[PDB]
């Protein structure tokens, strides 16, 4: 060992006798504060291990050969012009046979009708080799269920209609403006981002059926359509690509470099911090963090309010920290309930300064069992609550508007088909709101308090959130991954190139 | 009380011994194989010396019997990756090559022992090799289990008797 | 009354991290006190058993 | 981490306001800053410190003797011990040996040895390897006593192979030139000088010189087989030693004196004799001793008071509180040294230490070196140290410091008439410590004032303090040098591929990145 190493051992052990021996009375008062500082540095290194970020890597692409017949599913509104015309020619140029099946909003969001229309379009002819879907290019909402985008309901109905038929063809899901590769590229659409959240889960649940996702630029083009068929038919193991005028890009998760420099933009709380799902699991941990940081008023919101499981227990703890608590029983999905909540409960002396959206319905299931009615319940509060709160709080300069996303959106996990799309939509809303000059942060959270993914201790998780808020951290991914077992299990379900830039994951498979 | 035939042997011992005949040459020539501590194992060879036996963490011994090539191993032969080999205890690695050689010296094709009632009885202790490369902590567990010093031989050669 | 008898001791045991801090002078005890072989041999020593441990 | 670095920045600058945020710290902080200051000072001296060591290596199953091998054997020994077993080992390893017996006079002469070689290998084919046992004669050269027969024969053999134009690689073998452990006996300086020469010959003529190999005291078929095994083997190792234990390879390793406790105190008392004391390193030694409260200093040199700057050096030393005496004396003359040790050393200030820094520079390439040029260099370097050691036996000395050089430690081109003398001093120190005397051989790098292809000049303040620490720890052979391993390891490996710096992590990192 060295003399510097021996010094820190005496500091951590809190051995005053050995400390003065390691160097050449006043040490009694110094030692506890110094050992406490050394403890916070060990927790900071553990916090640095939790940080990751989704990035877009440029990749080189040269006349790929297409085989068999390519069933191109498309909405009835866009058929006859735009992307559907140029994609049909690009597959014909490469060798394939296009079968452009035009489908309306009603048959598209129903698996029985969609499967019957696919069966009729294919007819007695040979089974298709690929199925290129342009259904996500519909920006409208589902009839009667406004929180369910047409893009999501159609994509879910398509994968399950194909499973009902058992065609064995590879399903490539095409989209436009669902992802942003270079930041200033443009903000994403929440309706189309939900499709990626769905798609990553579909990729792990049905690996053979699902081929991947490809994002397209705004204007249709012959050269872009040629590059689209080039990556679908080509020998590229990339399941998440995005095409632009610049070239081809691929989605990659990577560790965010450690801060190692003072974050001189301290999280200054005050006024009123609105927290949805405050009585719930993650909501209660956020309330503890805010009251300890020195908040003035914490307006906790939930469907239960004071008549919750541990509301009286939580209020009696929170009061001792130094902040006024006012919990409420109001549903974040109803717009009229949120309008009256931002006036009756929030006082004038402490205006709304920050919003922390953590509300979600406890529904989860396999792709086969999902339905549009089941998706409305989840997206009513998760996405619907976020847009209602944002639109009404425009007449107020907010400090922060954090949205609680999840690891299910960032990389995906089986069984999160009615969970990951809503989280992916929040990520898209955050970058759309930052483009409007407003503060927003979509945190891809891990489990709090599934194999490989270790549970985050709430104290370390709220510290990572605080440091991300202090920095202008756009879309941070905070999760404790055991890359060794996680990267192997993820590859066993579906072999992917997404965890290529993480050295730990790249090594695990070799 | 039937006599038991020794039909093959193998060994690696200090002083350049890698075979029974090499060991014979060592004792027939009356050679002393004690030599300086290894210099490629991260040991503080200079700092650890002290003639006082009561000095903590120190030793008054400067020379001993070593296999200065203890880390040399044909990992590929046994289908072991370079990264598993680094995290693998050299005691397991030495036993794998010695076991192969001992079967060969017995006139036995080691691969024809697959599916036979061949037992493996090994004397060994845990000596702290793992005091780890990325993507090989799982390999380090079985790679450093004392039970696997015998078990890995039976696994690698498909021996069915007890290990 | 088992002292001097042909009593064997067969123990299945693995080394754990009890000792990586031991009392001064007790270093000799730490050696035998954490040897997996002594988990069986100690029984034979304490009870004077003469079969293998 | 940068947070730990920012903590030390506030501690070293002694900023209390910054440290409390990142009081009871007021009394603690200057004690902590002082400890951190002392550790930086210790770290600066330790970076300069190395030592030569012997790495035990695994015995390889060496390749067969590829081709005809010329074994140059001296006549004095004749077919008896080592020559009989080495020839039998080359024969049994699948090679054809041709023994060549040589006279002491023929071995020393360049042209005569070359003629004898062309005579012996005339009818047969051109050899692929030459194995010289000429270094095994311990006698001195006739007429030139300071030149050993071993160094002269090895010099004549290498330069004769350039004249003849043979491609065969030369492996020079010795016995007792190096000591691999404490149990191993002290090194014979006449044979250690061959190693000093061989490292230089290795760099100047990389293809011609294969390497050096030391043998145990007794001869046996077992070691002879090991010998031809390493000569005919894959190679890489150009400095090996064979013992009962096995095979050893020469290495340089860091030797930080931080954890090593300070045994004994450097208290310069009585008279401290310093050869070469009027100029160069001896002048910096004189300044160092007078600062440490030396009583009397006897500065010697073959010019004495007439040396440049001797007039103001004596003034500078007496101002530092030290009695001084400067005398003109040829250290190579035993009578002059005996008269100096009786007339110049006062009764009230008896001799307590000797610092041998005397030498005469006569640099030249191996092709231009002769025994005559070697005698002048070795007379004062080795001879002077031998005379001063033998004449101060009855006196009880605290230390006897021999100034060696990095040219001996690893070598450089052009130092063929400089490194052997320094290597003989290192072996002499081992012989004197075996007799129970405080000898110390210091492998010095270049000094500021008096080649930067990685080797930086040592600052006299750091150099003297590193020497003082080594003396205060009974270090036998300290190597003090400032090396930029990022450039030196590559530059030395380009001149000749060696694994000598394998155990210096900075040097091994530089070699891998290439």
């Amino acid at each position: 060992t060295s003399a510097e190493a021996r010094f820190w051992d005496a500091v951590e052990d809190e051995d005053l006798e050995a400390l003065v021996a390691a160097i050449g009375a006043s040490w009694a008062g110094v030692l506890p504060a110094l050992a406490g500082w050394r403890r916070r540095q060990r927790e900071q290194s553990a916090l640095d291990d939790l940080r990751y970020k989704v990035t877009w890597k440029p990749t080189a692409v040269d006349g790929a050969s297409a085989t068999g017949t390519w069933l191109v599913v498309v909405p009835e509104s866009l058929a006859g012009g735009g992307w559907p015309v140029v994609v049909a020619r690009a597959v014909d140029q490469a060798g394939g046979r296009p079968v452009v099946l035009s489908v309306d909003a009603a048959d598209g969001a129903d698996r029985s009708r969609l499967g019957l229309r696919i069966h009729e379009a294919l007819g007695e002819g040979p089974v298709p080799d690929a199925v290129v879907s342009l259904l996500a290019l519909d920006p409208s909402a589902l009839p009667g269920l406004p929180d369910v985008p047409q893009a999501l309901a159609s994509t879910a109905a398509l994968v399950q209609a194909l499973l009902d038929l058992g065609l064995e063809a590879r399903l490539w899901c095409v989209t436009s403006g669902a992802v942003s590769v270079s930041g200033a590229d443009g903000p994403s659409a929440p309706e189309q981002a939900a499709v990626w959240g769905f798609g990553r889960v579909a990729g792990l649940e049905h690996p053979h059926l699902w081929a991947g996702l490809v994002d397209l630029p705004p204007e249709a083009d012959e050269r872009t359509a040629a590059r689209l068929v080039g990556v679908l038919a080509g020998a590229g193991g990339e399941d998440q690509v995005a095409l632009r005028s610049s070239g081809v890009f691929v989605r990659r998760l990577v560790r965010a470099p450690a801060s190692e420099v003072p974050a001189v933009r301290s999280w200054k709380p005050g006024g009123t911090v609105l927290v949805t799902g405050g009585t719930g699991g993650l909501g209660r941990q956020v309330a503890r963090w805010l009251a300890r940081g020195g908040a003035d008023h914490l307006l906790l919101v939930s469907r239960r309010g004071v008549d919750a499981p541990g509301a009286d227990e939580l209020v009696d703890e929170l009061t001792d920290l130094g902040a006024r608590v006012t919990v409420a029983a109001c549903d974040v999905a109803d717009r009229d309930a949120v309008q009256r909540l931002l006036s009756e409960q929030v006082p004038s002396d402490a205006p709304l300064t920050a919003v922390i959206h953590t509300a979600a319905v406890l529904d989860d299931g396999v792709i086969d069992s999902l339905s549009p009615e089941r998706m409305e319940q989840v997206l009513r509060v998760k996405v619907g609550g976020a847009v209602h709160l944002y639109e009404l709080t425009r007449e107020s300069d907010l400090s922060a508007f954090v949205l609680f996303s999840s690891f299910g959106s960032t990389f995906g996990l089986p069984g999160l088909g009615n969970y990951a799309p809503g989280n992916a939509a929040l990520e898209a809303l955050a970058e759309q709101w930052r483009a409007e000059g407003r503060p927003a942060t979509a945190v891809g959270w891990g489990t709090w308090a599934t194999h490989g993914i270790h549970e985050l201790e709430p104290a370390l998780a709220t510290a990572a959130l605080e440091q991300a808020l202090e920095r202008d951290e756009s879309s941070p991914v905070i999760i404790d991954i055991d890359w060794e077992r996680f990267a192997v299990a993820f590859h066993a379900k579906r072999p992917t190139r997404g965890f290529e830039l993480v050295p730990e994951a790249q090594a695990a498979l070799e | 009380r039937e006599p038991i035939a020794i039909i093959g042997m193998a060994c690696r011992l200090p002083g350049g011994v890698d075979s029974p005949e090499g060991l014979w040459e060592l004792v027939d020539s009356g050679t002393d194989a004690i030599a300086g501590f290894p210099l490629d194992r991260g040991w503080d060879v200079e700092g650890m010396y002290d003639p006082d036996a009561e000095a903590p963490g120190k030793t008054y011994v400067k020379e001993a019997g070593f296999l200065y090539d203890a880390g040399e191993f044909d990992a590929g032969f046994f289908g072991i990756s370079p990264r598993e080999a680094v995290s693998m205890d050299p005691q397991q690695r030495l036993m794998l090559e010695a076991s192969w050689e001992a079967f060969e010296r017995a006139g036995l094709d080691p691969a024809r022992q697959r599916g036979t009632a061949t037992g493996v009885f090994v004397g060994a202790t845990a000596t702290g090799y793992v005091s780890v490369p990325e993507g090989a902590e799982g390999f380090a567990i079985t790679g450093n289990m004392t039970a696997v010093t015998s078990g890995r031989i039976s696994y690698t050669l498909g021996l069915q008797g007890p290990a | 009354r088992q002292r001097g008898t042909a009593t064997g001791v067969f123990v299945g045991a693995t080394a754990t991290g009890y000792v990586s801090e031991v009392p001064e002078g007790a270093e000799g005890f730490a050696i035998t006190g954490n040897m997996t072989a002594v988990t069986s041999g100690r029984i034979s020593y304490t009870l004077g058993l003469q079969g293998p441990a």
